């Protein structure tokens, strides 16, 4: 297990923290709580190459909350560029936010992402995605919600970080499982008591 | 570690030096605590004043970066606050640490980070200081590149980074005035800037400083006359020399590709020449120096060695960019076929690279092309053969298309798909335009291509699912590009072919892609089926086979085949067929309960919502209305049992068997109401009242529930079960109602049980048991009947305004629907049926007024452009009262809040996407006063002289605002930007540019006032 | 391959934040009833898809009881005193919920099958 330098930028509200949250956890976080400057957080997958760990530098995109900007780049590997696609502005500042970051990491892979296409109403069309082309970028449209690609963006970054593109996410083999109480049964109540979330969703 | 902090003593650039190593090379609990040291140390206002020390003395070079950080953040906003010694003297320890790191020949190596930060910091100066205070810049800079090789390509890096500034992203960071002024100062010296631009490119060849040189060269491309590229060897030196060393190729290729997109005075020879010559040129290097046209580059693609994949994505946008615009170059002349061709062949090349990103960058190139070749006289037939590659490319990686509801699992199984693919549906319409133009050029090609490898399908020579799938959707995609008598026998092949398949290939899973494709080949091919009674009779019946399939994507596709086939070949089942004893229509309502038996409800009503099409065609009223009766009878008979026994209660409705029942009978009725329209109306006659009646009695146990168990109530399956009841009931009526052509019934008959039985019970529900489809369902009302029902639509209000209101003003997250709904009515009401709102009381419309501001304030899309939009057609509104009471006491209370709240908007950085909106708006209110639209005085009878003007005291409450509101701006600067923006508000474009250029300036210190001078 | 597989299905699963109140989604996927051979004891297997991240595996002990959620129809709520998904054996208050309730009696039925297996 060696470790990557991600770095991830994009818009205020694209859903960045959503994202690695999602990954982290497997949670779905619906509040907006916005990022104050940065969050570091190791993530780790497991391909047939071995680990692969990301220290994912989780950026601020509000301005003011924005705290080092371009000084969270420095010695970055890789880099994941974030907007919501049910609003233009985060798209029209894509390139600003890639300007920012290739002045600091000259030479790394990165990845434009499209976040919110589970929303009905798309507003940034996929016609109009163009500007990863000649920024040579990797896109994939992707729903943190729906965890549509949700995936995809570090499956691409791993593939170029080690250098293997038949690399592939792998399960891991699960070892068997083994074979306080005053507020467990209250946990519990409550727990019963408290209603799922979502529960017009498919799953 | 947090002494940092305190500048009461001395900074401690040791402990700074380790704060910041912490914070990058450490992790865990101490780096959290030394990124906030580190964004408080940035955020101090005297921190600029530790930079010079951090600079010199400093061992670490991050610590370094953020020095020049805060410098960096010193210089745009706080520059000309400063004495003038220390703008001065902070260009000195800049300039000269610079030059310091470039007579390092290891520090300019190792530490490109803090270089690259150290000249963005310079030119962030530059911006300020030069030209004016600064003349020498460029004939020193150029003067300095004679002397080392690390000063001169380190000045490339300057002078790149200055272009980008000054033309690339000047238009939002800079004043209109500003950004002139720093595009003319480059234009006004880049003569002798290119003049060593181009002599350092031919005595280099290939290394780090060429690069450098051609990184700038990129930038300058942007905006430099084309005389510069044109006029000197420079294109020679690119499309040659550069592109042998791999080295330069990269940036070489891109700058090709920059110059390759510019359009040609075509009046002139010898640009056209060397515009072929530069490409010419490119391709001989790269079949010499990279591969040859033959070369596999999906292999190479998919191997990714080196910047392998980085090339031949920057070839595709090279040879794409300049073919678009340069083609016809290369298509008269002879002895410039090879090298056309030859280019098209490398993007053919390219074109079977697996990687979507890249193949859309392809495909939008070869729809560019084959739709020039479909309309330009004499193309075609020069790239007959890159075509005919085309077509197999094409049809090989054709992606499944939306209505193919089967896919194969990382298992290996045939199985529904989970979830809709959205991203592959713009490019299956791309493949699809692409492939349907090829089959247009030349049918016959098309057409052998297909047959023969559905020939090689069956016997088996090159059968598997990808090559059946790809096959069959791509002979899909093209139907109507063959004549009725090609597709023909075409179809009668593809079907009886697929069918050979079926019998063929055994399992589960064989049959149920080979089916799918049927069904995706079937569905395309309405003009046949059209043409072929006897056989659409099969398909359909073969349909309603598959509707028992216990595969459930079959069974689902074989549901939406059917809608698909019956929306363009509807009128073949209403009428009497030869040799059918009826019409077809009546089979199918017949045998309806023994067809859609296997099916899931949401398919069922699909199914109920296919034979509303074809019974819409039925033109004579009489068997239209008795059909649509026919159709309804098993949702008719469980409806009219369900209301007997809910007479007897109403309390049987709790259970939830019932509820189920109840809510597929409305969204039966929903589905054949939405095909069917105002042909409808019978059927919801027969149920309308005691629906209504259902609705209120459906409502009562929902509060009923709510009072006996709780809010948490709402959450449960039998209340939500209850609330889909009164939703869909909802969704009907909005349906109905909004296509309707009989607006008189809807109004006399419709509207009024239905306010009845809706807005009170709205109203007197608590916050989180109040449906807001209720709104929706007004928002159609008012719009289709609401200039009808001007005394209804009061009601209206009056039922779901303040309750509503008071739900989604405490913070903007809560009741998001209802939100967003709520702006919806209100603004249907303010076009439709604006007297609802004269009507209400005065305290009543100030709640309104407040709503319309609290819209403005949402970073929600949908509530914000809502909000603008009222607030604008308020005005209009109240503008066409003319000089009347209400007017006059409109404008002396409102006028003023909502000039000031739609500059908070636009002047607060979180509303940014409604800037337009916003603009429009801020104009309309400005040109009221300078048209004299407001009649009135807006001020209080001794707040200014007595009878001055309105243009005069909005000028004078406007720069109260702004000073209170921006206390860093100058008398000067308001009062300059105020002139400006009020004598602009009849010129939309340039009152939103000085509206950007005081949002430039508001963001700094000493704007310069006669910057809004601009026009 | 040293498990049977005696039940799978498809379904999300949440765990219970007790200090904020709110339930959290740990994974989405194939959850698998694993009967080991060796020892006859099941347990639940349950990856996320895609990345194949293991958001539950425990034992299906005798103990546990499966509570409906007053919010749904097609979930059930344990208590489960050592799950190794993420590591270090933690306890947790899980819910799981299924694509409908037809799904979710099957689940209960199987689950209840193996902790008769689990208790021999
Ligand atoms: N519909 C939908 N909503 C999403 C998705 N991803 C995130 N969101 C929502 O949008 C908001 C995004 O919040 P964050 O992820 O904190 O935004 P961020 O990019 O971290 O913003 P900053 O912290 O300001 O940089 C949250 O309220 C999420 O619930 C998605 O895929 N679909
Ligand atoms: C082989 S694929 N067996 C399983 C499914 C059978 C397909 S054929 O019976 C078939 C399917 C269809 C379709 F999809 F319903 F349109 C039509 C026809 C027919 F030829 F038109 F009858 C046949
Ligand atoms: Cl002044
Ligand atoms: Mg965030």
């Amino acid at each position: 297990q060696v470790q990557f330098k991600l770095v991830l930028v994009g818009d205020g509200g694209t859903g960045k923290t959503t994202f690695v949250k999602r990954h982290l956890t497997g949670e779905f976080e619906k509040k907006y709580v916005a990022t104050l400057g940065v969050e570091v957080h190791p993530l780790v997958f497991h391909t047939n190459r071995g680990p692969i760990k990301f220290n994912v530098w989780d950026t601020a995109g509000q301005e003011k909350f924005g705290g080092l900007r371009d000084g969270y780049y420095i010695q970055a590997q890789c880099a994941i560029i974030m907007f919501d696609v049910t609003s233009r502005v985060t798209y029209k500042n894509v390139p600003n936010w890639h300007r920012d970051l290739v002045r600091v990491c000259e030479n790394i892979p990165i990845v434009l992402c499209g976040n919110k296409v589970d929303i009905k109403d798309r507003k940034v069309k996929a016609k109009s995605i163009v500007f990863h082309r000649k920024k040579n970028l990797q896109y994939y449209d992707i729903s943190a919600k729906s965890n549509y690609n949700f995936e995809k963006p570090f499956l691409w970054l791993a593939r170029k970080l080690i250098g293997d593109p038949n690399l592939e996410f792998v399960a891991m083999p699960a070892a068997a499982p083994p074979e306080l109480a005053a507020q467990y049964e209250h946990d519990l109540e409550v727990a019963q008591t408290t209603a799922l979330p979502d529960e017009d969703d498919d799953l | 570690m947090e002494g940092i902090l305190d500048f009461s003593n001395d900074l401690d650039i040791a402990l700074l030096d380790q704060v910041v190593s912490t914070f990058y090379q450490g992790s865990g609990v101490q780096q959290k605590q030394a990124q906030e040291i580190l964004t408080k140390f940035q955020d101090n206002p005297d921190a600029w004043q530790k930079a010079d020390q951090i600079l010199q003395f400093s061992t670490n070079p991050q610590s370094k970066f953020i020095a020049l950080s805060i410098l960096d953040k010193l210089i745009t906003r706080k520059w000309k606050l400063l004495p003038n010694d220390h703008r001065i003297g902070i260009r000195n320890f800049v300039v000269g640490m610079i030059i310091s790191m470039c007579q390092d020949d290891e520090v300019f190596k190792t530490q490109k980070n803090l270089i690259n930060k150290s000249d963005l910091t310079l030119v962030q100066i530059l911006k300020q200081e030069w030209p004016q205070n600064w003349p020498e810049f460029i004939p020193e800079l150029i003067g300095s590149s004679s002397s080392s090789v690390n000063v001169c390509e380190n000045n490339m890096i300057v002078l790149k980074l200055l272009s980008e500034e000054v033309f690339d992203f000047s238009a939002e960071q800079m004043t209109q005035a500003k950004a002139l002024h720093l595009k003319n100062s480059m234009s006004k010296e880049f003569e002798q800037i290119f003049k060593l631009c181009f002599q350092v490119l031919e005595q280099g060849s290939s290394s780090s400083l060429i690069v450098a040189t051609l990184e700038s060269l990129l930038r300058y491309l942007h905006w430099i006359p084309y005389r510069y590229i044109y006029e000197t060897n420079i294109l020679e030196l690119l499309s040659t020399k550069f592109m042998t060393s791999p080295d330069t190729r990269a940036i070489t290729l891109k700058c090709l590709t920059e110059v390759s997109n510019l359009k040609i005075p075509q009046d002139n020879d010898l640009i056209k020449r060397q515009t072929v010559l530069f490409f010419q040129n490119t391709l001989q290097q790269i079949a010499t120096s990279v591969m040859p046209v033959t070369a596999d580059l999906k292999a190479t693609y998919a191997n990714a060695n080196g910047n392998d994949q980085s090339f031949l994505q920057d070839l595709a946008m090279f040879l794409t960019t300049y073919l678009a615009r340069n083609r016809a170059l290369l298509e008269s002349d002879e002895s410039l076929r090879e090298l056309l061709l030859n280019a098209h062949q490398y993007l053919i090349q390219l074109s079977k690279i697996e990687e979507r990103e890249l193949f859309k960058t392809t495909l939008d190139y070869w729809h560019n092309l084959v739709a020039d070749l479909f309309y330009e006289p004499l193309k075609k037939h020069i790239y007959e053969e890159i075509c005919s590659q085309l077509r197999l490319v094409i049809i090989e990686n054709m992606v499944r298309p939306e209505e193919v509801l089967v896919v194969e699992n990382d298992e290996g199984e045939i199985v529904r798909e989970f979830v809709k693919e959205s991203d592959t549906i713009q490019l299956y319409k791309s493949e699809r335009e692409v492939l349907v133009y090829l089959t247009h050029l030349n049918v016959i090609d098309t057409e052998e291509i297909m047959i023969s490898k559905l020939a090689r399908q069956i016997d088996g020579s090159e059968w598997s699912w990808h090559n059946i799938n790809t096959l069959s959707w791509a002979i899909g995609s093209i139907s109507g590009t063959m004549s009725e008598d090609t597709e023909k026998r075409f179809v009668v092949t593809v079907i009886k072919d697929l069918l050979g398949l079926c019998e063929q290939k055994r399992g589960k899973d064989n049959k149920a892609v080979v089916a799918s494709d049927i069904m995706y080949v079937v569905g395309q091919y309405p003009r046949f089926l059209k043409a072929h009674w006897n056989f659409l009779r099969t398909v359909i019946l073969k349909l309603f086979e598959f509707m028992h399939e216990t595969h459930e994507g079959v069974q689902d596709m074989a549901c939406d085949t059917f809608i698909k086939i019956v929306q363009k070949c509807k009128y073949h089942f209403v009428i009497q067929q030869p040799r059918e004893s009826e019409p077809f229509i009546q089979t199918i309502i017949r045998d309806i309960q023994k067809t859609t038996a296997d099916l899931q409800p949401q398919q069922v009503h699909t199914f109920y919502k296919a034979c509303g099409i074809i019974i819409s065609e039925e033109r004579s009223v009489a068997e239209r209305n008795r059909l649509l009766s026919d159709l309804m009878q098993l949702p008719n008979m469980a409806w009219d049992t369900i209301v007997e026994q809910s007479t007897a209660n109403p309390t049987l409705l709790l259970d939830s068997e019932t509820v189920k029942i109840i809510a597929n009978i409305i969204k039966t009725n929903v589905a054949v109401c939405t095909s069917m329209g105002a042909d409808f109306y019978p059927q919801l006659g027969h149920i309308y009242y005691n629906m209504l009646q259902l609705y209120r009695a459906v409502s009562s146990m929902i509060s009923a529930q709510v009072a006996a168990e709780g809010l948490i109530a709402t959450k449960t399956p039998k209340v939500r079960g209850l609330r889909t009841i009164k939703k869909e009931i909802l969704k009907l009526v909005e349906t109905y109602i909004s296509k309707a052509r009989n607006l008189d019934d809807v109004v006399k008959v419709l509207v009024e049980p239905l306010l009845n039985a809706v807005l009170e019970d709205y109203m007197n529900n608590v916050p989180d048991a109040r449906d807001a489809e209720v709104l929706n369902c007004m928002t159609t009302v008012v719009e289709k009947v609401g200039h009808m029902i001007p005394q209804g639509v009061i009601l209206i209000l009056q039922s779901v305004f303040e309750c509503t209101l008071d739900m989604i003003n405490k913070d903007f997250t809560e009741y998001p629907e209802h939100r967003v709904e709520f702006y919806k009515l209100l603004k249907v009401i303010n076009e439709k049926s604006f007297a609802a709102f004269l009507e209400l009381p005065p305290a009543a419309f100030k709640l309104f007024v407040d709503a319309i501001c609290w819209a403005f304030k949402h970073n929600n899309r949908d509530v914000e452009v809502n909000g603008l939009q009222i607030a604008l057609d308020l005005v209009k509104n109240i503008e066409r009262m003319g000089n009347v009471p209400f007017a006059n006491e409109f404008h002396k209370n409102y006028f003023f809040i909502f000039v000031s709240e739609t500059f908070f908007v636009l002047t607060d950085s979180d509303h940014k996407s409604g800037f337009s909106k916003q603009a429009l708006l801020l104009m309309k209110l400005i040109s009221l006063v300078y048209d004299n639209k407001i009649s009135v005085p807006l001020y209080q009878e001794a707040e200014v002289p007595q009878g001055t003007s309105n243009q005069v005291y909005l000028s004078q409450y406007l720069a109260n605002m702004l000073s209170n509101a921006f206390p860093h701006l100058t008398s000067e600067q308001i009062a300059s930007f105020l002139s400006a923006l009020t004598k602009q508000c009849k010129d939309l474009v340039v009152f939103k540019g000085t509206l950007r250029d005081f949002l430039v300036q508001i963001k700094e210190v000493g704007g310069d006032p006669t910057d809004y001078l601009f026009a | 391959e040293d498990e049977e597989v005696l039940y799978k299905v498809r379904a999300k699963l949440f765990r219970f934040d007790a200090d904020a109140k709110e339930w959290k989604e740990r994974g989405t996927g194939d959850c698998k009833f694993l009967k080991n051979k060796k020892t006859n004891k099941v347990r639940i297997l349950m990856r996320r898809d895609k990345t194949l991240k293991i958001c539950a595996n425990h034992i299906i002990a005798p103990e546990y009881t499966l509570k409906p959620n007053v919010g749904s129809d097609r979930s059930w709520v344990y208590a489960c005193t050592a799950d190794i998904a993420e590591g270090e054996a933690e306890a947790f208050t899980f819910a799981i919920r299924f694509g409908s309730k037809e799904n979710a009696d099957k689940f209960k039925e199987e689950f209840e099958k193996a902790q008769e297996i689990n208790k021999k």
